[PDB]
């Protein structure tokens, strides 16, 4: 606890369909699920914040989550990975 | 208050005496009246520190001049194109 938001995710794997890449530039509002929790298409997993706009993160579709990257006000690039599901 | 005193006929006859307060419910319908002057400097001030939705926040940009040609007002109001022709004609 020095640097919060100056950790550095990797990046997602743009040809691999369980890596979910950050869309643009901002922060994290609130992380909404763990590594391992299971959820449905659709499901809300994050809320970003843009230039003042709330973006929703959804699930792709039905699975697992594996790993999440951020959290509660970090800042990410586009291109970030956020999650990954199965 | 004072100003809605001031501008009373019977405080302008010399009429009035001390029970003329009470006897005179006017004197309340004061309205909340607002400074247009400072809810600028409150917007201006609000985007210059928190900037705007969708926005790049970033320093205001230097944008050119484009100085802005205008016509003068009474030489439009001699022009008669399509306006005109509805009024005369449906």
């Amino acid at each position: 606890n020095v640097h919060t938001n100056a950790n550095v995710k990797p990046k997602a794997d743009k040809s691999n369909p369980s890596h979910i890449g950050a869309q643009m530039p901002g922060s994290v509002t609130e992380v909404k699920v763990s590594v391992g929790e299971t959820v449905k298409a659709n499901q809300p997993l994050l809320i970003t914040e843009a230039m003042k706009m709330e973006t929703t993160i959804q699930a792709p579709f039905d699975g697992v989550i594996k790993q999440v990257t951020v959290n509660n006000g970090d800042t990410i690039a586009t291109g970030d990975l956020l999650i990954e599901i199965e | 208050f004072l100003i809605n005193v001031m501008k009373n006929k019977k405080f302008t006859s010399g009429d009035y005496t001390t029970k003329f307060i009470e006897e005179t419910p006017e004197l309340f319908d004061i309205q909340p009246s607002l400074d247009r002057g400072t809810k600028t400097l409150e917007y201006i001030g609000n985007v210059t520190i928190n900037g705007f939705p969708n926005v790049e926040k970033r320093p205001k940009p230097d944008y050119e001049l484009a100085s802005i040609p205008t016509v003068s007002s009474s030489k439009i109001a001699s022009f008669s194109g399509t306006k005109q022709l509805l009024d005369e004609v449906g």
